[PDB]
């Protein structure tokens, strides 16, 4: 199969910026590339086909070009409704294959998150499960590292993340991380910690609680 | 104008054959080759396969993983394309889009090579498929006990959506209700939070409503 490699993974830009997104094909595919836009919860929208033909009804600030191996999507100039993900696709031969996407969001100043930790309620444990929740509030950029620690033992594979869409008025993100443990496991240990690493923090921030107190 | 609409299920049992339907309107469907493209939670687009119109032989091709495990057929008089999944597993969870391949300037697909190079110009809204043994149900609401922050954990529900407000709408400043995330059980879970001055600990009540199960819950969040 032909593999499509999109860079960068993530891009921060301002209204009025000229934005350039790149897709690389593992094989020479001449002009057989399409570009799509996708916004959260929606189907993709075709922007470009045959690497540079603008799709009817798509605004002319979108253009694209390629050389058979490297293909470039250009937004000139970026508009508010253009903060979205962009996806390349080769149409050269089956199986059809897509790039992994490039996220374009709105640039703002670096903002560190406010971190909070929540123990599981007393009612949930009665049902046999314990959810521990870590909240990262109002930060930028979106990249954040959350490490769960239980009695100072690093956790892997038992948490789930959720990130808001970029806030409309202040361009920050908020993020939730939820650690799930059986009740029995939750009561064999004492100290529950959430450690947050972020560009805005001079060093990692840790919030924690001891069970029962 | 031109429109596709997928149907065929939220929670579906593993191992039982699954049929999705894509109904077309607003265009002459039998002229068009039709594709199925799926998107697992948090993942990128994955082409499942496509089928040509009758005038190009009506053959179908699939991604390597999908060969022999999925099937596509069309009923042109009913303006519908189908995707059949034999033996679905958790790996088949995601949103399934139906899409048509655009024809070129000359109302044609390409004459040389593959020929489907004018982009997928019409897409359905997508149908969420979750392969699991779980059943439809409303959510359990648990408090997230307390500048300070508190919230509500809205856990184990299907399908989307739920709506969450705070103090019946009177509290909006600092509220963040997070996108639902799918758990390994096949049920959704979500948290709603708000930051608040630690002196005010004012009363705090989250009001979660889940219409598909006729569930309304108001939970008091105290320290």
């Amino acid at each position: 199969d032909i593999h499509m490699t999109q860079s960068p993974v993530s891009l921060s830009a301002s209204v009025g910026d000229r934005v350039t997104i790149t897709c690389r094909a593992s094989h020479f595919i001449a002009n057989y590339v399409n570009w799509y836009q996708q916004k959260p919860g929606k189907a993709p929208t075709l922007l470009i086909f045959e690497s540079s033909t603008l799709q009817r009804g798509v605004p002319s600030r979108f253009s694209a070009y390629g050389d058979g191996t490297e293909f470039t999507l250009s937004i000139n100039t970026l508009q508010p409704e253009d903060f979205a993900s962009y996806i390349c696709q080769q149409s050269h031969s089956p199986p059809v294959t897509f790039g992994a996407g490039t996220r374009v969001d709105q640039k703002r100043t670096v903002a560190a998150p406010s971190v909070f930790i929540f123990p599981p309620s007393d009612e949930q444990l009665k049902s046999g499960t314990a959810s521990v929740v870590c909240l990262l509030n109002n930060f930028y950029p979106r990249e954040a590292k959350v490490q769960w620690k239980v009695d100072n033992a690093l956790q892997s594979g038992n948490s789930q993340e959720s990130v808001t869409e970029q806030d409309s008025k202040d361009s920050t993100y908020s993020l939730s991380s939820t650690l799930t443990l059986s009740k029995a496991d939750y009561e064999k240990h004492k100290v529950y910690a959430c450690e947050v690493t972020h560009q805005g923090l001079s060093s990692p921030v840790t919030k924690s609680f001891n069970r029962g107190e | 104008a031109e429109q596709l609409v997928e149907s065929g299920g939220g929670l579906v049992p593993p191992g039982r054959s699954l049929r999705l339907s894509c109904s077309a309107s607003g265009f002459y469907f039998p002229d068009y080759a039709m594709a199925w493209v799926r998107q697992a939670p948090g993942q990128g687009l994955q082409w499942v396969g496509f089928m040509r119109g009758w005038a190009y032989g009506g053959s179908a091709q699939f991604a390597a993983f999908a060969v022999g495990k999925f099937a596509i057929s069309r009923d042109d008089g009913r303006n519908v394309v189908y995707l059949d999944v034999k033996n679905p597993t958790f790996e088949d969870t995601g949103v399934y889009f139906c899409a048509r391949e655009q024809r070129n300037k000359d109302y044609r697909y390409g004459q040389e090579g593959f020929g489907y190079s004018y982009g997928m110009d019409v897409w359905g809204r997508g149908t969420t498929v979750v392969v699991s043994t779980a059943s439809t149900k409303g959510p359990s609401v648990f408090p997230l006990a307390p500048t300070a922050a508190l919230g509500c954990l809205v856990k184990d529900y299907f399908p989307e959506p739920v709506t969450v407000s705070w103090n019946s709408g009177a509290l909006t400043s600092g509220v963040h209700t997070f996108p639902a995330v799918l758990q390994s059980s096949g049920l959704y879970s979500l948290s709603s939070v708000v930051t608040v001055p630690s002196s005010s600990l004012q009363t705090y009540i989250c009001n979660v409503n889940h219409k598909p199960s006729n569930t309304k819950v108001d939970k008091r969040v105290e320290p």
